[PDB]
């Protein structure tokens, strides 16, 4: 059967340098071409190039100009992809596809399993927790508390809502990676509020990864 | 145009018809190359689905027809099965870009529960946060199905694409999805306009929520 093999998951600084691989198996590793296709978080695909698994010509995608490269080794079945010159938007996992032909072009029948490449400079650092409201305390428009959670790294933070002792019920929301390779995420309380009470109600934010615990009891005056 | 366009999301009973349209430009569907459609079933490879517009590879079921006429070419499903759950795009070449092209995707929902709109709630920048120099919109968003939403910015009346991090659906709790969308900006940039807006799309339904500098 036809199958692709690429190397594992990689993590650089921006700047650098990565090297994956995509073995071959199956077939007559110099009879089809090898085509590489990345695609980023929250973005389509978007193809890099092919090598000419033969002769060893290659045609690089315009947008990666001098960033990438493509090489063969032909006693090893296996095709490489170097990418340097590595920024916060090359975060994208990493596909190489076989290119088959058919009666009216070309084809891509299989395709590698991906892998990740990661573009962070972050050390662990503690998350900085803010509180947003929506709503005046001013209307009769309901209320709505939210502790906004960012600058943290690594992933994951642990939030839990409080009203005196017993705990309130929350809603979670997902973590996103920002282009200065921190994350950050939000909590919202569920219950929209009818009152206002101070002190009441607070946010507890739980970080493992730097052993703290930052929790929010106030939301100061609206400016 | 030089790309394909998809819906972002197209929903189905267990065992109706649905369809996915894939948009090309001159360049591309009206310069002679057929369409290729891939499926990319949950932490899998992409899978050849439907190659040269309309065969089917030895392995892929007869509920899956393809069709390709002028410039707009469209998938169609016969028969929905909870297997056929994923992402879906197409791909085609380009004469202008000497290149390949893909499309944005559409994932595809198999109905277990009724559909459900998001609920919105859009929050201004806190006061902490400006004395610290920065400001960040959050656009929080919940409990919809299926989960598949297209968040838009925009600063007074014109459109924002620029700081804006989205974030992908996840399932909650009670099999509903949420998400948030986050539009970074400076203090500067904030008082700078009269207000701004969050805009969530969901199966033909546009929601959106204004916050104002000057509003509480």
């Amino acid at each position: 059967q036809v199958q692709l093999v690429q190397s594992g998951a990689e993590v650089r600084n921006p700047g650098a340098s990565v090297k994956v691989s995509c073995k071959a198996s199956g077939y007559t590793f110099t009879s089809y071409a090898i085509h590489w296709v990345r695609q980023a978080p929250g973005h389509r695909l978007e193809w890099v190039g092919r090598i000419n698994t033969d002769n060893g010509n290659t045609k690089y995608s315009q947008k990666f100009h001098g960033r990438v490269a493509l090489s063969r080794d032909t006693s090893a079945s296996t095709t490489y992809m170097d990418l340097s010159s590595l920024n916060s938007e090359d975060t994208a996992v990493y596909y190489c596809a076989r290119a088959f032909y058919y009666s009216s072009g070309v084809m891509f029948d299989s395709w590698g399993q991906g892998a990740l490449v990661t573009v962070s400079s972050a050390p662990t650092k503690a998350p900085d927790v803010f509180p947003i409201i929506s709503g005046c305390r001013h209307d009769n428009s309901p209320v709505v508390l939210a502790c906004l959670i960012t600058g943290y790294h690594p992933t994951s933070v642990t939030v839990t809502w409080y009203m005196g002792t017993q705990s309130q019920p929350q809603r979670t929301f997902p973590e996103i990676q920002r282009r200065d390779s921190y994350y950050m995420t939000s909590s919202q309380l569920s219950t929209p509020l009818q009152q206002w009470r101070q002190g009441e109600y607070k946010c507890v934010v739980q970080h493992t990864a730097s052993k703290s615990k930052k929790e929010i009891f106030r939301w100061p005056e609206s400016p | 145009q030089s790309a394909l366009t998809q819906p972002p999301s197209v929903s189905g009973a267990p065992g109706q018809r649905v369809s996915i349209s894939c948009t090309g430009g001159s360049s591309n569907f009206g310069a002679g190359y057929d369409v290729h459609w891939y499926q990319q079933l949950p932490a899998t490879a992409p899978k050849l689905l439907i190659y040269g517009n309309n065969n089917r590879p030895s392995g892929v079921p007869d509920r899956f027809s393809g069709s390709k006429s002028g410039t707009s070419a469209s998938l169609a499903i016969t028969g929905l099965q909870a297997e056929d759950e994923g992402d879906y795009f197409c791909q085609s070449f380009d004469t202008s870009l000497s290149g390949w092209i893909f499309g944005g995707g559409t994932k595809l929902t198999v109905l277990g529960q009724p559909k459900a709109a998001p609920s919105v709630t859009l929050f201004p920048p806190s006061s902490e946060e400006l004395q610290a120099n920065k400001a960040t919109l959050v656009c929080l968003i919940s409990d919809f199905y299926p989960g598949a939403v297209t968040v838009a910015w925009k600063a007074d009346s014109s459109p924002v694409k620029a700081g804006v991090e989205t974030t992908t659906p996840s399932k909650q709790s009670n099999n509903k999805y949420a998400a948030s969308s986050y539009l970074s900006l400076t203090p500067e940039q904030w008082k700078s306009h009269r207000s701004y807006s969050c805009q969530v799309t969901h199966e033909g339904s546009t929601v959106e929520k204004t916050v104002a500098p000057t509003e509480c």
